[PDB]
DNA sequence: TCCCTAGTCTCCAGGCACGTGTCAGATATATCCATCCGA
DNA sequence: TCGGATGTATATATCTGACACGTGCCTGGAGACTAGGGAGTAATCCCCTTGGCGGTTAAAACGCGGGGGACAGCGCGTACGTGCGTTTAAGCGGTGCTAGAGCTGTCTACGACCAATTGAGCGGCCTCGGCACCGGGATTCTCGAT
DNA sequence: ATCGAGAATCCCGGTGCCGAGGCCGCTCAATTGGTCGTAGACAGCTCTAGCACCGCTTAAACGCACGTACGCGCTGTCCCCCGCGTTTTAACCGCCAAGGGGATTA
């Protein structure tokens, strides 16, 4: 199995992705807030990719199944797919 | 040495990722962390290559949308630095973890 | 005009045979099953039309009540769901 | 004689049937897609009904009214889940005061 | 001018509801702003259902199907 | 004469109308306010009593919602009072804006 | 006999006999009006000579003739209807717009 | 198995729109995207339309009612002013 | 390629309009007491 | 920390109008039967995904000032509660009364369907031009200086 | 109240490359042209409920004092997060081997 990857997402990472979004100064407790927040939205996003994976009797997580996933919470990814 | 303050390489750099438009997270680690946290609905999954691109574009773009919106919570807070506080208020208001 | 209002009354009755519901209630439970139904069923077609099939069976129906209701009462759902459904075949 | 006696759900198997023939849904519908589809109504149905009637033996009273619908509705973290963007008119809010407002 | 009906106890009541223990004056313009914005936002939807069905009385069931096409659903009436 | 330290009758308040269902605006104002709004979209346009009644429901528990947000935001920059930069930032942080 | 495109009849540029299959096809209703896919192609044409040319001019804003996903963000983010029209919709590779609050500023 | 898209339209418009204007693949998919996400959102609200008044007909009636409830402000004041002429030279042959 | 579901004919009974007693609930009035404000 | 004074709980009488229970009846559900097509099942191919190794290097982790920002404390003054007398329109009991929402009957255009018919659109294959990288120079912003 | 060294950023031109665009072969999906069943457009009818009015009570809104508490600006501490230099290190790219199953038809 995989241990704790959620460690590969690493304080640089979500410094750039604050500075992208438009942060000049972060906490140090951010890190591990953003982390949690990541781990809960990629579950949600992933468990209904595998069960319209699981319903098509396939084995393989297509594209289409994470737009799907995406576009049911309305997200509504564009290009992929 | 020549040194820049602290609140300037700050404001550069956020000129810069937002004139970019790449990811800004290592693909490997995402991918890991995608297939580790599949296994726990669905053992052996074979993630499709660009699966793992869009589960990433969408997760970033959360994530950078969630921090606009803590950093508007943060500024609202009178204050600069966003704490962990600005997120959990940002979530709430917008609805996730009700 | 069709409701839901005499079987909602059976189910209440069942489980709670020594309490009553007014008609504002009641037309909020006919409002609920109705958004309910239309919420599975157009989840239930959009599964059918995404893997080219033409028909709704039960396991579209069954996917969309995994896709849209929640952990535990996903579960006892599915579980009521296919207790019907076995029940049904068998007899 | 009827579906839905025969399958042992109160939801009528032939008015869902019916209802998914018409609705536009798909060129054909199933034999088992209605009989999961009363099941699954009819186990949400008890679900909200069961609650709004202990809210209701808990405000003391046999007689469920919208109000007991919001609170089960809400105290339910997976009912209020499912029913997130809904409102339940004149079903009034759960009670909830920060703990800041209160005084010392 | 029939805003100025919202009432400034009405507001006040509202904002109790809701939980609030002190409000700020301004608040009893902004919100009817709010008010008025969210009115119009579904009016105008329900007003386009009773203009498609070529009538000229807005039944409550369009103002359900006006609000349910905002992502507010409500219950009670249809 | 007996004076209430301030804080208490809104608590008291809160309290009353966090329990009640009734609507909390007078009904005629807000069918008039209904009536003038609808007169831009189509002259002549009549609204049964029915309907005036759901937008009233629609309206009062979105107007609900947004102070509760509206309190949690005023809550969070360590105030005790909304603002209407409170309700500003609700309404953009929910999307409104 | 001789065929004159439905496209070309109604003088637009999507296909009004694709989107009439489209619509026919789709389990939408069980009858679609002759009309109905004329207006869809009009609508769905419209609305994309207008993505398209607020694209475009970004795209000459950035000194690139060619029109990539950060135009069409920047296209979309910066109209007010069409920012309205796809609040909840990403566009992959689009960036986010230039945007530094006040308070930030030095 | 062939793959259709309104690839061939969309790089007709860009070129009535704009002439000496090109489009990368990744937009031309995202283009691909948006029209389709827009059909099926107004073919959706014109389904509803129809099955709301007891109607078994899609009309450009209820096109023109979809449109005019999902498209913002002017957009909708141009688009049905738009689909309003195109429909018309089809009646007139 | 097979077996399931649309479509049709016949038959009937369960579920919708309609009518009526009556009790759960709302309301008024006195009493009890939980709580807030001041030396 | 008790006393005085408010504003909830609590019990009892007392209407009352929705709730729930019979009754008619009728139309939609059940039961039988028929026919054709959607997909369950099997076999095949390739292709796309997984697994793994070697060499590079940008990126991450760690350590160290050190200055700015979070945070706490104080004073003030003004803006909002709390209450009381005054006004004003909301709410409810009637009335009319008529626009128009909803239900019925023709029958006609209108869309469906099917059998030819062919041209627009897609897959495959060049190819040269826009764009990405790089190397250098010119310009601009910034911070320790005054 | 400027000022110049230093670092970052923009610009200008050269080179390469890869993919956007163009073109041709081959389709099968859109088009024509008929019949044909029928959905609803139109005309008509009838009730019903939405609009308008009036009169009465009275709850509710409102204006005015008035106190007070709390929103806010100012000041001081300290602490923690950022900029930067040094040391890993694992991402990343290229390459190769292999087989599981995702699309296909019958």
């Amino acid at each position: 199995v995989l241990r704790d990857n959620i460690q590969g997402i690493t304080k640089p990472a979500i410094r750039r992705l604050a500075r992208r979004g438009g942060v000049k100064r972060i906490s140090g407790l951010i890190y591990e807030e953003t982390r949690g927040v990541l781990k809960v939205f990629l579950e949600n996003v992933i468990r209904d990719a595998v069960t319209y994976t699981e319903h098509a009797k396939r084995k393989t997580v297509t594209a289409m199944d994470v737009v799907y996933a995406l576009k049911r919470q309305g997200r509504t990814l564009y290009g992929f797919g | 040495p020549h040194r820049y303050r602290p609140g300037t390489v700050a404001l550069r750099e956020i000129r810069r990722y937002q004139k970019s438009t790449e990811l800004l997270i290592r693909k490997l680690p995402f991918q890991r962390l995608v297939r580790e946290i599949a296994q726990d609905f669905k053992t052996d999954l074979r993630f499709q290559s660009s699966a793992v691109m869009a589960l990433q574009e969408a997760s970033e773009a959360y994530l950078v949308g969630l921090f606009e919106d803590t950093n508007l919570a943060a500024i609202h807070a009178k204050r600069v630095t966003i704490m962990p506080k600005d997120i959990q208020l940002a979530r709430r208001i917008r609805g996730e973890r009700a | 005009k069709e409701s839901y209002s005499v079987y909602v009354y059976k189910v209440l009755k069942q489980v709670h045979p020594d309490t009553g519901i007014s008609s504002k209630a009641m037309g909020i439970m006919n409002s609920f099953v109705n958004d309910i139904f239309e919420r599975i069923a157009g989840e239930a077609s959009r599964l059918a039309h995404y893997n080219k099939r033409s028909t709704i069976t039960s396991r579209e129906i069954q996917t969309a009540v995994r896709l849209l209701l929640p952990g535990e009462l996903a579960k006892h759902a599915v579980s009521e769901g296919t207790k019907a459904v076995t029940k049904y075949t068998s007899s | 004689k009827t579906r839905s006696s025969r399958a042992g759900l109160q939801f009528p198997v032939g008015r869902v049937h019916r209802l998914l023939r018409k609705g536009n849904y798909a060129e054909r519908v199933g034999a088992g897609a209605p009989v999961y589809l009363a099941a699954v109504l009819e186990y949400l149905t008890a679900e909200i009904l069961e609650l709004a009637g202990n809210a209701a033996r808990d405000n003391k009273k046999t007689r469920i009214i919208p109000r007991h619908l919001q609170l089960a509705i809400r105290n339910d973290e997976e009912l209020n889940k499912l029913l997130g963007k809904v409102t339940i008119a004149q079903g009034g809010v759960l009670p909830n005061i920060q703990a800041v407002l209160l005084p010392k």
